[PDB]
């Protein structure tokens, strides 16, 4: 599993409104 | 091979056998049940309904059971109800048992379910009065497109108790806006029109049959009326047309036999208070003197009572008395009542009479009066409740001698068959009684033990060439196998004691056996017991000393005193026996 | 009084065990013979007397039942030694004949009958669940030369 | 009422609740105005919540406030009570499979079981037999309750697509069947076994570990009955209605 | 014996029943006679090295 | 503006906040200081699930998982945490690989099935063809949708490096996708046929266990 | 009596559990309220030691471990904490099972041991369970529990049918499971293997192995002669 890193990632997107 | 095992040898095993075996003995004879429903059916009739149940809950994960075996099981509940309702000593079946039944019928069958079944279930929760339960029923029924009038009636019924009775009464009132004339036929034909003190004496003669007046569905719709009548608060109890019409009827009346109108009677003025009763008596009274209209201090009032019947008459009318008797504040005042009413005279010494007496100082203490009641010699049948509460009662009271000469001369006669409990404590009452006097041979504690019990459950099971046949001549009328009585540890226990007091140990070695036979109950010392009644029976003193050393040093030294006390009970009998 | 009341020794039910039937009890009866004597205990098929045979008549006799039977945890060979073989026999719970007597007339009829074989014990079982083979865990047997 | 003052906090309770337990020492102590507790007050927080709830929960991640908690519930004498000394905590549920394949059809018959008695196999069977009636037909395969703590499921020779979707769909249905009751599965593991000698049988044990976490009736027979091609009996054979005569009419509405 | 032993129940055992299980018990042979009814394994010795 | 308190700690938030689904019996809970009875790690996660739309379950901690999952579905809260056919919160894949041989040419046939319906297996498959077309010609294998919720991958001719690259490239893509869908992979299994003699079928049974922590 | 202020805590304690040591730069810096310079955080692993006597450290915070262990270093309390079976139970534990199972129609039977990396875990309890929760679904004529050393058990049972045989092997692994987290773990994994045995056909023998990681549940956690001689012998 790729250990997400510290730092805002696309994908991780759908977070943010 | 030889030997070959029937029908009715496996039936007796099933008997025999304990609950938990059901199970096992459906799959050992599994060939027997498997596809042939009919006499899965019979066997569920002719065991009782714990294994019953038991059986249908083995099979449920072998095979796909219709709901002929749901109803015949509802039916085995109905009539072992109907069995302690008649004999007065086993508990009704429980109502969660029932509805858990039911449930597991619509769940495996549903919609297919008869509404007989929905009927057997109603009247099951009747006794228990779960009106809850009742409206359930009838709403998953009504739901499912399967409401009917009699199953309003039983619900009416079941819903009759005290909390939420106004429902019932509902029910009957859209039960009668349904069947606007069901009602008052019933109460008509409970008391027929014709029917006058000129016929009763005909109907009492009984030459011939002459079925007329209530028909079965009649009795049935009337028993419903009589609970919820009975149920009802006095005010209502006059107010409503129905009740007052049932009353006024049920008093008037001959085309019930005397016993069932006691029991009407009884149940249905259970509520009323004493100066509205006697005012309702009267006025029935009166009008029944003057013809018939269609409808659809405690010594004086004793005195005006005895004259309302004397007024008339008719030997038929016997238990009017008993409803006062059952009415009367006291039971000193019921001896009173006995004694100053004295064919009346003669009514007396009907059972009836003698059983509500009874049942009336039984709620109070039942001691003293039923002492004078029984000492008044006349042995009849009383009811075996009553009779097993005041044996009961009198070994509360710790007072040997009076229980045994009552029993040894009232119960023996008459055929009257007590409790387990009853039985128990009359056998210790024998035994102390017995030891005071060191008298009844420990041959007439044996056969009192058997013959006297009544267990609550009925014999069933038809003998085989004996059943309805399906071909061929019955040789034999059907004859029931009637189960052998069994014998708790308590009374097996008692029962050796006095075989020991009374002298030969070997009626207790064959108390012993015929309990291990019947029921395989085996007491924690019976090795050490038998040792020590053999070594009694041929007069070993040293054997039996070493024999208790034995037991005290192996099972423990608690349960050495049971054997010592069996030693001393022993050395009394025949160190009594020697100096006699 | 509280010692008027003997303590009992419903009934569960474990899904495969010894049922035995309500009529009967099952006993415990340990015997021992010479192998040299009895042509073994018994033998499936037919072509100095069995074992098996003897002590049935003999405990039959005993017990006074027409007849009864015996199933030892062990079948010994023709001219195997037994020195306690333990078996089990279903006899009706209503004798209630003390062991000392039972054993006392069974070698009473043995000796009459001059077939020697003895019998170690008799006595009911306290757990009803015995079966003298199907509960044998181990079977000890020695050979001496 | 009663007063209690640790060293970071203080609480205020009940003499009642403080003899919660009576002739324990911790009750003893305090006989009937402020009290001197020298133990921690995060300890005695716990401590006052199983008092006033009767249920205690130690704290796993701090093994050091577990371990004064312990000690000083133990020089007290109540931890005895708060511990004396349904379903269980954790459900094994395994599953053997009876599998026989010819060229490219898979045929499986499974057996399912249960560690306790607490479950509703009924329940199970039945959210199996709704999940796979409106996929597949029951001509090829049945699903009854064997035992109070067992079920059984059957396919017939069938393509490995469809024995794949069936086993597949009866595993997704007792999880969530188990998971239902308040399980999580915890772990899990199967097994392969090879063919018989001499047949093509061959026996997959599939275990399955969960540990606690924590209208309309249809009639169904236990065992079902097989459906050959003709009904034996009428359509409505199955219905029975009351004498439309003996008929009445509704309590209720709706 | 031991062939015998191989196709061979521990205890009474029964299981569920369906319309397809059945075992019909119409040999067409006598009941009386036992020998060839038992329920036998085909020995099967491997080889050796 | 109202407070709520747990077990031992202490919250607050907007009235607009906790009524933010007003027919919930969450917010039936709250008419208008408040005590509650679930813990407070449980309790944070559907606070902050209220006040910012969110919602990402620990799968590390199936006991706090299991606890809010039950606390939200209890409250209400659950279906508008994961609108839908609805997904299950467990689901279960099942990747059966035949392999066969005859004359001497190896094939083996890949079918993947689900627990449940909710799944759109078109996209996977879709997937699947994109990310095998650079790897190899489709005269060698083939993948389809055999009905709902169930694919089949087959590969008839194919050397053992190859047969490497597709078993290795239909899983990635399979758990990717599945995660993707607002699942995450909790546990995954496989066993083989050990049949030193020949067999004329050899299976290799993987399963995956898919749990849910977030949505889409 | 003694009230301790702390850089931000303010806790009161009792005079004889500051002198429990009195030889200490404790009772030396504390004769007969005051302020220290260690974080109150440090302060209460020390001040629970003084009132309990245990000071196990916390793995998690190496740092608060550091402070501790620093500042009973130099106040001479190290030495004290740590002063120079079920010694303790292994934050990991493996136990393996290793169960012949052989397989007929609708026959099956086991000859299952259960087997632990490490000692302390009750396999008597675990008997006791096994036997408790057997004893009433099937007779013990057919099946036999014992523990054969400490550290392993074993259960055996002759020919019995295929549902049953099911019902113990998953009874048995459902108490071996519940016994093993009970006494304080957790199942973090559990795998299986399965091989064909030398000898006889019908039967394999099946290896599972179960990896415990400790969990610190919320409740209390623990933390015949053979006969030799016939003839008559002096």
């Amino acid at each position: 599993r790729r250990s997400r890193r510290v730092e805002v990632e696309p994908g991780d997107g759908i977070a943010l409104g | 091979a030889s030997s070959g095992y029937t029908f009715a040898d496996f039936l007796r095993r099933l008997e025999r056998s304990p609950d938990s075996h059901m199970a096992p003995l459906y799959h050992e004879h599994r060939e027997l049940f498997v596809r042939r429903h009919d006499m899965f059916a019979r066997v569920i009739s002719s065991v009782t309904w714990s294994k019953g149940v038991a059986l249908v809950a083995a099979a449920g994960y072998t095979q796909a059971v219709n709901v002929t075996i749901y109803r015949a099981l509802l039916a085995r509940m109905l009539l072992h109800n109907r069995h302690v309702r008649q004999c007065g000593a086993g508990s009704v079946v429980p109502w969660s048992a029932a509805l858990r039944t039911y449930s597991e019928a619509i769940a495996t069958h549903g919609n297919a379910v008869p509404t007989r079944m929905t009927l057997s279930a109603l009247r099951l929760c009747t006794p228990a009065r779960q009106w809850v339960a009742a409206i359930s029923l009838l709403m998953l029924s009504q739901a499912n497109d399967k409401l009917t009038l009699p199953m309003l009636i039983d619900a009416a019924g079941c819903c009759a108790t005290p909390a939420a009775w106004e429902k019932a009464m509902t029910l009957l009132g859209r039960f009668h806006a349904q069947s606007l004339q069901v009602l008052p036929d019933s109460i008509q034909s409970l008391r027929p029109v014709g029917t006058s003190a000129s016929t009763v004496d005909a109907a009492a003669h009984a030459l011939l049959p002459r079925s007329e007046g209530p028909t079965p569905e009649q009795k049935h719709i009337l028993t419903v009326i009589n609970k919820v009548v009975s149920a009802v608060p006095w005010q209502v109890a006059l107010s409503n047309e129905m009740c007052r019409s049932y009353l006024t009827h049920l008093v008037a009346s001959t085309t019930l036999r005397p016993t069932e109108k006691t029991a009407s009677l009884t149940t249905a003025v259970q509520q009323l208070p004493w100066e509205a009763f006697v005012t309702l008596m009267k006025t029935v009274t009166a009008t029944v003197q003057e013809g018939s209209q269609g409808v659809l201090l405690l010594s004086n009032s004793i005195i005006r009572e005895g004259v309302n019947l004397l007024q008339s008459e008719p030997e038929t009318a016997i238990p009017f008395i008993t409803t006062i008797l059952h009415k009367l504040p006291s039971a000193e005042a019921a001896a009173l009542f006995l004694s100053e009413a004295t064919v009346v005279a003669a009514a007396i010494r009907h059972p009836v009479v003698v059983g509500a007496l009874l049942k009336r100082c039984a709620d109070s203490n039942s001691w003293y009066l039923a002492a004078s009641i029984f000492k008044s010699t006349s042995p009849t049948a009383i009811p075996c409740d009553v009779a097993s509460d005041l044996v009961i009662q009198m070994r509360r009271a710790n007072q040997a001698p009076l229980v045994v000469d009552v029993l040894q001369k009232y119960i023996v006669p008459s055929r009257t068959k007590l409790t387990e409990e009853a039985i128990e404590a009359a056998l210790l009452c024998v035994l102390v009684h017995n030891r005071a006097l060191a008298g009844v041979h420990w041959i007439s504690a044996l056969s009192w033990a058997t013959d006297l019990l009544e267990e609550g459950v009925e014999s069933r099971i038809l003998q085989t060439g004996t059943t309805p046949s399906v071909g061929g001549v019955n040789h034999e009328d059907p004859t029931v196998l009637l189960r052998k009585k069994t014998l708790s540890p308590r009374i097996l226990s008692l029962l050796i004691y006095i075989c020991v007091n009374a002298g030969s140990p070997r009626g207790g070695l064959f108390a012993l056996g015929y309990a291990r036979t019947v029921s395989k109950t085996e007491l924690e010392l019976s090795e050490e017991i038998t040792a020590l009644l053999y070594c009694m029976m041929y007069d070993r003193p040293r054997e039996a000393e070493s024999i208790i050393q034995h037991a005290v040093k192996k099972h423990g030294e608690y349960k050495g005193k049971y054997l010592g006390r069996l030693l001393v009970a022993s050395q009394e009998a025949k160190g009594s026996a020697l100096r006699n | 009084d509280a010692f008027l009341y003997f303590p009992p020794a419903n009934e569960l039910y474990v899904p495969g065990q010894q049922i035995i039937p309500p009529g009967l009890t099952r006993y415990r009866v340990d015997v021992q013979y010479q192998g040299n004597d009895f042509d073994g205990w018994w033998k499936s098929t037919t072509r100095r007397y069995h074992a098996r045979t003897v002590l049935e008549e003999a405990l039959a006799v005993a017990l006074d039942v027409n007849t009864v039977r015996v199933v030892a945890g062990v079948i010994p060979e023709v001219g195997v030694s037994v020195r306690r073989l333990c078996c089990h026999v279903d006899v009706p719970s209503h004798i209630e004949l003390q062991p000392r007597t039972v054993i006392q007339r069974a070698t009473m009829w043995m000796e009459k009958r001059q077939q020697p074989l003895a019998i170690l014990s008799y006595r009911r079982c306290k757990n009803q669940d015995f079966h003298a083979r199907h509960s044998g865990l181990r079977r000890v047997y020695v050979y001496r030369i | 009422r009663a007063v209690i003052n640790a060293g970071g906090r203080r609480f205020e309770t009940l003499f009642s609740t403080l003899h919660r337990y009576p002739d324990t020492p911790f009750a003893q102590l305090f006989p009937l105005r402020e009290f001197f507790l020298d133990v921690t007050p995060h300890v005695f927080e716990y401590i006052l919540g199983f008092l006033r709830t009767n249920q205690l929960n130690l704290p796993a991640e701090n093994l050091q406030i577990r371990a004064e908690v312990v000690y000083s519930m133990n020089q007290w004498g109540l931890l005895e009570h708060a511990f004396p000394p349904k379903l269980p905590d954790v459900c094994v549920v395994q599953v053997c499979d009876h599998m026989q394949h010819d060229q490219g059809v898979k045929r499986h018959a499974l057996t399912i079981t249960y560690g306790a008695d607490g479950f509703q196999l009924r329940s199970l069977i039945r959210r199996v037999r709704r999940d796979l009636e409106r996929q597949l037909s029951s001509t090829y395969w049945q699903c009854y309750q064997t035992n109070e703590r067992a079920a059984f499921f059957v396919t017939t020779k069938v393509a490995n697509g469809t024995a794949d979707l069936l086993t597949t769909s009866v595993t997704q249905q007792l999880v969530e069947h188990t998971e239902s009751m308040g399980y999580s599965l915890a772990s899990s593991y199967v097994t392969l076994s090879p063919d018989v000698v001499h047949t093509s049988v061959r026996m997959l044990i599939h275990n399955f570990t969960f540990r606690r976490s924590r209208e309309t009736i249809e009639a169904e027979p236990n065992i079902p009955t097989m459906h050959v091609g003709p009904r034996r009996e009428p359509l409505n054979a199955a219905e029975s209605i009351p004498p439309r005569n003996e008929r009445a009419v509704n309590i209720w509405t709706v | 014996a031991l062939r015998r032993a191989a196709m061979s129940p521990g205890g009474f055992s029964t299981g569920a029943v369906t319309e397809e299980n059945f075992q019909p018990k119409a040999t067409g042979e006598s009941h009386r006679v036992t020998r060839g009814k038992a329920p036998k394994v085909t020995m099967e010795k491997g080889p050796s090295n």
